[PDB]
């Protein structure tokens, strides 16, 4: 079976901890992508979250250093010249991800659970592209994500659980949008508090493993909110 | 009476013998340290230095102060302190360059004040405070030592100068520049050295950065032309901690606040920020 | 001279009540604990019990001893200890039953036999040691505390029936408890340990004996455990010369205990 | 040009992208410099991390291929991936090795520094000798010790018996004999001859800075216990 040999080569490349040679071989199940099941769906998510996750974490350290100008030296343009060298493969590591979504995964997904998953991840890689955008690109890519987030809501408001962790994670994710892109904590506080209270209410009949990870993000909503009420 | 009889302590490796600190390693009842006299004959200044420092470490029992374990006198004058593993604060700032969170930047700044009042409630002048005499115990709780110039309330026994030769130029009071007949060390003259630590702690820089030597420094400490420029503060300094250090390192020596006040202000910052400045996202499984 | 004046101790929440007295979670210059006696009518034994008890704790100043801070009797009689940031050892092995690692499960047994050796050097009889007052600050060090009835098989025979050699009959029961994790009732044959030592099987057996005269003295229980430390292997693989910490600072950092230029 | 080229990798040091850190350091080495101790240290943290990232994935991949005894397809699925790291791992070292022998070891003049690359020279040979197989294994193992013994002989004419390069050579020397050659009888001989040579020293003075050297000395006593537990 051509599928399982393509997932076994990508189920051990994260166990061996080398994601770049998994990201370039986890996308290959989409080329024959009849139906992505959820048990290998998030295998693609863990890959692409960690591949760019090293770069943007490397990106923030370089921006922290370049604005530490020490007055203005005659060398830090090379720090700015090195700064572009991260941004060059920042744009080349995301374009396939959003690129492979709308071509294959979104126009085959029959369940709305998949539809909110793929559209959220569709919206996400503009956000990591929002802070690196820095110009008129900043005021063009974020509305693409905004409607991608806004398309993500209706399939989650109706047609999803009040405590589904993808829906809870979405408003968790989308709360982080508005502050460091659109600069409005009042939208951010008012978006977070609702689903925060909507899921603490009726914690009765859910099993504890769904209660487990959802508390790992509901408490992440608290430490997110307390930064916002402080400013 | 913890006069330690000779033979119990087992000296091991040397650590440092520079500016009068001939520190060593011991092994009695767990690892301890030992400071001994350099020369074999104590002069009338050396014997008087030991005969107050054995008393000033008698009087301090608090966790955030350096512990005291004993003293020996038969082979040479030794002082049995504790042995704190970890690293200094000055090494943590401008040598290893550890990027400190602003949460654990004040629990360092609280526990150097929540323990220094125990020197002031028991009324000790920590006469020579620096930013490198603070020390961390496995990087989580702090310990302060170096009582090498520590004095008690000395209105009953007069003291001479015995000063003005130290590496404490970057934390030096203007009263220290004056050197009056009344002893310029005081409780009010102690918070200024606490203040220039807090500037050097919070902004993560070295105090009095633009300085070629001590030629321009000491002219302008007590005159009114050198000042700690706290406006080069860090990116996230909350408004209480931004404001106390303004009145802390005052030039007016009586305007400076009392030490149970400067604990009482920083204990109000309990609910300040639970998490980091980075607002979190969804987790990776 | 550690009399502190009345009206200083912001007292707090009650931690346990029983035969020892009572304990609050105080706060004086950082959070402290206070061994309070709730009574106000001073019984003539506690006119005498209190004055000798602080005569004990006035001398002990060491790491593994729970640091004595203060005392007062003027509004009410109590003593001010330190406040360890952790649970007890009775807590770790019975209540929550936390499994441990053998390279450290005896490295608290170095540090309880380390600290009690400071007691006998000052010639202090503990007389009431059990696991229930073995405290673990930060889970790294081990503090000994709450030794109130402590005067500066004779107990279960009433044959004072206490000496230096009278707690080591109980000190074996401390280190036995680490091995098997269950209190007895001759606890020897149950000693199947993970690393399974022999000297620990010996030194447990050479303390709990019946013949009370031939109990081993204490500084050969520090020295015969520090020897046993170096034969329990620290790493599980070979190592190499690590990635070197070239940073400009390479000396031994003496400047806590002296000055610097 | 030259100094800014050092600054490129030093910027990448805290940036935690070691691959570009390694590529910047070899590029300044084309000129004949006899590079100082602010630059030659940077390659050891670089190239141990480029290798060690591959090597720590080798140690789990060669584990997980033996962790199953099932289908031969999934078994041969592991062996096809276990060579991708292995073919990667060799090509890193010849970049180091072909650099240092062609110019840098002949430019390694001073015996406070000429010992240092000779430590690193045979050390990558051992890295190949863990993985290389067949008669290729025997041709580098005999080249490891040949690249080790001519450095340990310079440790006799070296300056201090507590110098951390002289310690770290012996710690690298003894770890070879147990792991690769499998000679445990000569294993504890090198550590005992090196630890007790050092503990009898450091009696008069350690005015030279030595806290780096004492953590090497704890490493010697640490791994000796499992070497003696058999």
């Amino acid at each position: 079976v051509d599928k399982e040999e393509l997932v076994q080569r990508a189920k051990l490349a994260e166990q061996a901890e080398r994601y770049d040679d998994m990201a370039a071989a986890m996308k290959e199940v989409t080329e024959t992508g009849v139906e992505l099941s959820n048990e290998e769906r998030n295998l693609l998510s863990v890959a692409y979250k960690n591949v760019v996750g090293a770069r943007r974490s490397s990106w923030r350290v370089i921006s922290s250093i370049e604005q530490k100008t020490e007055g203005s030296e005659r060398k830090q343009q090379m720090a700015k010249e090195y700064r572009v060298k991260v941004e060059k493969e920042l744009r080349e590591i995301c374009y396939d991800v959003l690129g492979l979504l709308d071509k294959h995964l979104i126009p085959k997904a029959s369940n709305p659970e998949s539809k909110v998953f793929y559209l959220k991840m569709k919206g996400d890689y503009y956000r990591y592209l929002a802070e690196v955008a820095t110009g008129e690109t900043r005021n063009s890519v974020v509305e693409d994500s905004q409607k991608a987030y806004q398309d993500a809501f209706e399939i989650s408001k109706a047609k999803m659980q009040p405590t589904h962790p993808i829906r809870l994670g979405l408003a968790l994710n989308f709360s982080v949008f508005y502050y460091e892109i659109l600069n409005s904590p009042d939208k951010a506080c008012q978006l977070a508090k609702q689903a925060f209270d909507d899921a603490i209410a009726e914690l009765d009949t859910l099993n504890e493993d769904s209660y487990k990870d959802s508390t790992l993000i509901m408490q992440l909503l608290r430490d997110n909110l307390t930064l916002w009420t402080s400013d | 009476d913890w006069e330690i009889p000779d033979g119990q302590i087992t000296v091991g490796q040397r650590i440092g013998s520079g500016s009068f600190g001939t520190v060593y390693k011991g092994k009695w009842h767990g690892d301890v340290a030992v400071k001994m006299l350099n020369v074999t004959a104590p002069t009338p200044q050396q014997l008087q230095a030991f005969k107050n420092e054995v008393g000033v470490l008698r009087k301090t029992r608090h966790v955030n102060i350096l512990l005291f374990m004993g003293y020996s006198t038969k082979p040479q004058l030794a002082i049995v302190t504790q042995w704190c593993e970890g690293s200094s604060l000055y090494h943590h700032l401008h040598i290893i360059e550890t990027k400190f969170e602003m949460i654990k930047l004040i629990d360092i700044a609280r526990q150097t004040a929540q323990g220094m009042d125990y020197l002031h409630a028991k009324s000790i002048i920590h006469r020579d405070l620096k930013s490198n005499n603070i020390f961390l115990h496995e990087d989580l709780t702090v310990k302060i030592g170096d009582f090498g110039l520590a004095t008690v309330k000395s209105r009953w026994s007069g003291s001479h100068q015995f000063e003005q030769l130290s590496g404490s130029i970057l934390w030096m009071a203007p009263e220290v520049i004056r050197m009056q007949d009344k002893n310029p060390y005081s409780f009010q003259s102690d918070v200024y050295a606490f203040g220039i630590v807090l500037y050097e702690l919070m902004t993560g820089q070295l105090p009095y950065s633009n300085i070629n030597n001590r030629d321009q420094i000491i002219f302008m400490v007590g005159r009114g032309y050198l000042s700690p420029d706290l406006s080069k503060v860090r990116s996230n300094c909350p408004k209480a901690m931004k404001r106390l250090m303004a009145e802390c390192l005052k030039k007016k020596r009586d305007e400076r606040p009392l030490f149970p006040q400067i604990l009482a202000s920083i204990e109000l910052l309990a609910r300040s920020l639970p998490k980091i400045h980075r607002s979190a996202s969804e987790p990776s499984l």
